[PDB]
C-alpha cells in the first residue's frame, strides 16, 4: 500500500504500456499527418497553389 | 507583359497559369539584355558559356 511507483517494477511495465500505445498512435497518425514531409500540407496544392 | 512584347514564355517547377495567379512569400526578379540569337546558353539542364 504503501509504495506504488519505484519500488514496483511492475508498476513501471503498466506505465510502459500505456506510453507505448498512445506514443504509437501519435508517431504513426498526428506525426505523419499534417508535414508528413519537411513541408507538407497532408496534400499537394490545397488552396493558394495551382 | 503588356509593356513588353514577348519572343518566349517558359516557366519550370510551376505552372504558367500559377505564376500569375498564385501567393508566394517573396518575388526576386532579374532583368539584363540577352540576346534572341543565342537562346540555348540559358539553360538549367545545359551548360552554355
Amino acid at each position: 500500500q504503501t509504495g506504488f511507483t519505484t519500488t514496483n517494477e511492475a508498476f513501471q511495465k503498466v506505465q510502459d504500456a500505456v506510453n507505448n500505445n498512445a506514443q504509437a498512435l501519435s508517431k504513426l497518425a498526428s506525426e505523419l499527418s499534417n508535414t508528413f514531409g519537411a513541408i507538407s500540407a497532408s496534400i499537394g496544392d490545397i488552396i493558394q497553389r495551382l | 507583359l503588356s509593356l513588353f512584347s514577348v519572343n518566349d514564355f517558359t516557366c519550370s517547377q510551376i505552372s504558367p497559369a500559377a505564376i500569375a495567379s498564385n501567393c508566394y512569400s517573396s518575388l526576386i526578379l532579374d532583368y539584363f539584355s540577352y540576346p534572341l540569337s543565342m537562346k540555348s546558353d540559358l539553360s538549367v539542364s545545359s551548360a552554355g558559356p
